[PDB]
């Protein structure tokens, strides 16, 4: 377990974000959903922060404690488990301060965010900030036939036998996994944006924030593209100190916040360099406790080549 | 219950020793699946029943508690092995057979050969579904040991705990201690000789030989060698047919999907060329979680350079 | 019809360069198959006509000549394409279809590009059964020539003939030169830069362009570089398509089944690095026999270790 | 084709053997069937053979004449085509010595004995003697595997698609090739001999040296038989020169006067070190022009690991 925190230690982008958070955070309350290790709530506790209340699942948070009390931190509390089961055993239960990631790889559908708006919703004071507070996503197009092949049409020989039935389970699963720069073929686009204070509660239902929206990239060269990724953003805006403002950005093909999700195109489409590829994503959240996702997407080209239009219904799931 | 995703099964088929190694101890005995009845335990995909129907088994039988079952099903039709192979969706242990099974196939072996290993299940199927001559595929395991030199992964993996942003992180260090690593170890990290560490007999093994005492040596070979962790690893001999085939995940051969597993020894061992350090250790399943290992290991060296006798724990979890 | 025996079939498909060439540009350009007829000229095992139903075509037409075509016939119905795949048993020039085909499939090269080559088979197809706007697989066709160094050949098939068991048989010596060599250049012997020898548009090439002349030069690069013999290549580029593949058959890539040419010259080149020698070459069927190649080349040299100008026979048969 | 005569100036064991047959050829005349480039037939010459006569059907006779005659021998004339083609304009048509390699892969399928035969019956003096004059086929079993995966499984799917029917044409044809020591996994047996003198004529019917012999080997360790393979060796013993003799010997394994044949066993023998592979050898000659043979082996083990019988029909052909 405790190899798995290194990722975290090592993401320079995020500490010097929340970093810059945690200036102004010396006599705030801190509350952190999903601190890991703790190393961001340790901090905003070296910060002087009036109380930091940290929140994960995971184990580690027990290390973490044992971390805490071993650097003289006494100004930190750590809880293992759900905020609905902890919340009673909270020593404040009011801050001026939420640090949570609470976006999934759609921005809808990561079950964090069930505890987010729960904080929002009775543990933020009147003037408290939510952070980050916006998150937005990023479709691009990408061309990789030998992925392809390597995942689709490898099943149709497997030491001699013919294992269709396994590409379905290949095409019908979002798949989370680095995207190499040579395989990026098209502009990125921004196809939409939650914010905290508009996202709406999922103890209901859990399609309040469903939505389906279009999208258009353009061929940066002569292309055919096979899969279509997206990118997950985040920002952090606060009015009173607009100086702490961070952006946990984009950037396709290179280090990102988190780990793209690719969707494979039933059928490809040929492009021609500057040729646009059109299309619509349609992002719907089935149940928010384990991020269990729809992520319906049409794509097109512009006909250059030729006219295809392609659809595809994918699955993502967190837990 | 992680296997019905398409992810794990590619892996292991795309493991090409692994695969290759059961196939071949099966098509260069094929003498021994005439006319005989073969269980394949955890059968996934199937590939493994396929192997022996297509070694000359008169009735395969797949089981597996996953939902790739189905789609083993289909595979299975899609090859024409429909009235050979029949796939059984569930656990092995709480199935039963019209008749006793002549051959156990299974790919049971985990980390450390043992750890969330299907080897009970094995056992289960051997003695309640196998005839009492019932051949194992594979037979034997053999776990192996060696010292190795890991100057990187002590650096990037224990002593980067020491601060992280001004804090002390030592707790998380000593906890990385008590988690084996699943990695690959390369041949020029081998500072000393393959000592063996346990031999199962798959033909009659029961699950409290499993847990297991073993004491061995380790030369110092080829001026300061540093014995920073112990690299263990196994192989599963195919010694039921005439012709030996042997699955073998050693550093010395090629990674396969398991790798290795590294026990990095809390006080590394600062040996010269032919000095010798001997070991004690017990390996049993968890007291709390049946799926999880401890491993209690004593380090007893003598050498020129240092003299250490200490006690040291893992646990795979 | 010596394929009609299994080796050469073996021998094509296990060269994964050339396979896999046709494959890709296929299935790269899968929109170009959709709904459309495709013509496999010279199916052999059918493997061409597989790849292009599966890149979506709605028929496929495949034509050969030998008894492979029964087993290619077989080979399309164990796979489904039996709705699909035609497997006509015939040549090319001598059968006639229903509808004209929208794409030409066909691995028509040989050794030299033109050795033996079925070139003038697929243009038959071409004019014929395609429709005008019919789209080639491969649709281009460029030849490639350098020099290389080969002292070892030069020892061991030519100097070895000047006295055997107290015989003078320096007369085997002047007709090796006549002779071409089909075999494996290695980086290490070429000595020359790569100079275009030919190009080929399949879409408009007729027969009477494959007796070509060609003028080239060769520059030596990086003690006496001897020029002993000329290597050459071809390469078919798949341009048919929005997606362009390359089937290669260069010494600079690792080696197909074609290999390369090695034309022997009678006087090697003594050259270093710079100097520029110009070649002049005819390739034309031979006269009388049609399917054996006559290669003229004309060597004009002016370098610092020697002069020639001198005019040098090859068959290739 | 001047390449496939290196083959021949660097084999020294054919070469040295029939040096000791053309030691006392001074003042006799010679006939060199199958002469290819000709070097017997002109050392045959160049020790004051009264008249050598040299045949073959390649062009590269014409390229020997032109090397014979700038080597100065005149009392050699070499002849272009079949050898009842051109004994119309032999010089002379009684010798006493006939050198003629025809023996083939299985003893009596080489097309060059027909002519051998008419050498015998017409060509040949009275004391005249025919080198070599007897040869003997040896079989041996043979362990590979790999091969068997590498030529017959590797049709069970070829890029993805399964090529079945090819698997037949692979294990119904006689392999010319070499085995590699590694893969001979038993004794040598010895299992059938034919003498020129002996061999019966092919002008009416071609079946008339057909054999059926039984062969057996001991495995030589714990080993699986999948492979027969075929060695043939040649001998000559002049009973009026005894000194002259020779033996094209073998050597399976090794560097042999010809390129052995394999047959693959449609089901793996395994044998125990030790273990007795029994069996029966049938050949019969379809067409002598063309050297088409068929050749069905019985084989079985003896039961030590689990007795085995297989049989199998091959086809071999020289032209
Ligand atoms: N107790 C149990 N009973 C039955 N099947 C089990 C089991 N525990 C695990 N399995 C199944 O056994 C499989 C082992 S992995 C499958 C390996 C497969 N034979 C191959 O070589 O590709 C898993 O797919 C899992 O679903
Ligand atoms: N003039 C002609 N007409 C029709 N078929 C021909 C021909 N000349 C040769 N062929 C056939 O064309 C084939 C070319 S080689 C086959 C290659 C095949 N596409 C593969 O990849 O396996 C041979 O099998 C031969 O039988």
């Amino acid at each position: 377990r405790i190899s798995g925190n290194l990722s975290c230690i090592h993401d320079r982008v995020r500490l010097r974000a929340y970093e810059s958070v945690l200036r102004s955070i010396k006599g705030k309350s801190v509350l952190h959903l999903g601190c890991g290790m703790g190393l961001v709530s340790m901090i905003a506790a070296r910060s002087l922060a009036s109380a930091v209340v940290a929140v994960d699942r995971s184990a580690i948070v027990d290390a973490a404690q044992v971390v805490a009390n071993k650097n003289g931190l006494n100004n930190i509390s750590f809880f293992r488990g759900a905020l609905v089961d902890v919340v009673q055993n909270f020593p404040v239960r009011q801050f001026d301060v939420i640090i949570c990631e609470w976006m999934g790889p759609f921005l809808i559908n990561d079950p964090l965010l069930e505890e987010a708006l729960y904080a929002r919703n009775n543990l933020l004071a009147s003037n408290g900030v939510m952070c980050p507070d916006s998150s937005s996503i990023h479709v691009v197009g990408v061309s990789d036939y030998c992925f392809h092949m390597d995942t689709v049409e490898f099943w149709g020989n497997v030491y001699g036998f013919k294992m269709e039935p396994m590409k379905a389970l290949v095409q019908r699963e979002v798949e989370m996994c680095r995207v190499p720069t040579s395989s990026i073929v098209t502009t990125t686009c921004l196809a939409h944006t939650v914010n905290i204070a508009s996202i709406n509660n999922l103890d209901d239902k859990s399609s309040l924030n469903d939505f389906v929206v279009p999208f258009s990239v353009r061929a940066t060269k002569d292309t055919t593209v096979n899969f279509l990724t997206f990118y997950i953003d985040a920002r952090f805006t606060n009015p009173h100190d607009p100086g702490a403002n961070f952006v946990l950005g984009v950037r396709p093909g290179g280090t990102n916040p988190w780990t793209e999700t690719s969707v494979a195109l039933h059928e490809p489409l040929p492009l021609k360099g500057g040729e646009v590829l059109s299309g619509e994503l349609k992002v719907c959240l089935l149940n928010p406790t384990r991020g269990i996702t729809t992520v319906e997407v049409t794509a097109r080209t512009s006909g250059n080549v030729v006219n295809i239009e392609t659809k595809g219904t994918y699955n993502y799931q967190r837990y | 219950d992680s296997y019905s995703h398409y992810g794990i099964h590619m892996e292991m088929l795309k493991d090409c020793h692994r695969t290759t190694s059961y196939r071949d101890a099966m098509w260069r005995n094929a003498y021994l699946f005439k006319d005989k009845v073969v269980l394949d335990v955890g059968c996934g995909t199937g590939i493994l029943s396929m192997f022996a129907a297509k070694a000359g088994a008169r009735k395969v039988i797949g089981v597996d508690c996953s939902t790739v079952a189905v789609q083993a099903r289909e595979i299975v039709k899609d090859n024409g092995f429909e009235d050979v192979i029949t796939i059984i969706q569930g656990k092995v242990e709480e199935i039963q057979l019209d008749e006793k099974v002549d051959i156990i196939i299974s790919e049971w072996m985990g980390y450390f050969l043992l750890y969330e290993s299907m080897l009970n299940t094995v056992l289960c199927a051997r003695d309640n579904l196998g005839t009492p001559d019932v051949k194992m595929f594979p037979d034997k395991a053999n776990m192996h040991v060696c010292g190795i030199t890991d100057e990187q992964y002590i650096q990037e993996r224990f002593n980067i705990w020491d601060n992280v942003q001004g804090i002390d992180f030592s707790y998380f260090k000593r906890l990385s201690f008590i988690e084996p690593l699943v990695d690959t170890v390369e041949r020029s990290q081998i500072v000393t000789n393959v000592a063996p560490l346990v031999s199962f007999d798959i033909n009659t093994v029961k699950e409290a030989d499993l847990s297991f005492t073993s004491e061995f040596a380790l030369e110092a070979q080829a001026s300061i060698i540093y014995v920073h962790a112990l690299s263990v690893h196994f192989d599963t001999p195919f010694t039921a047919g005439h012709e030996v085939v042997i699955l073998d995940t050693t550093p010395y051969s090629p990674p396969t999907h398991w790798r290795q597993t590294v026990l990095y020894l809390f006080n590394p061992l600062r040996m010269r060329a032919g000095e010798r350090a001997t070991f004690r250790m017990k390996c049993s399943p968890n007291a709390l979680n049946g799926r999880d290992l401890d491993i209690s290991l004593h380090v007893d060296f003598e050498g020129a350079l240092q003299i250490s006798h200490y006690d040291q724990d893992f646990r795979l979890r």
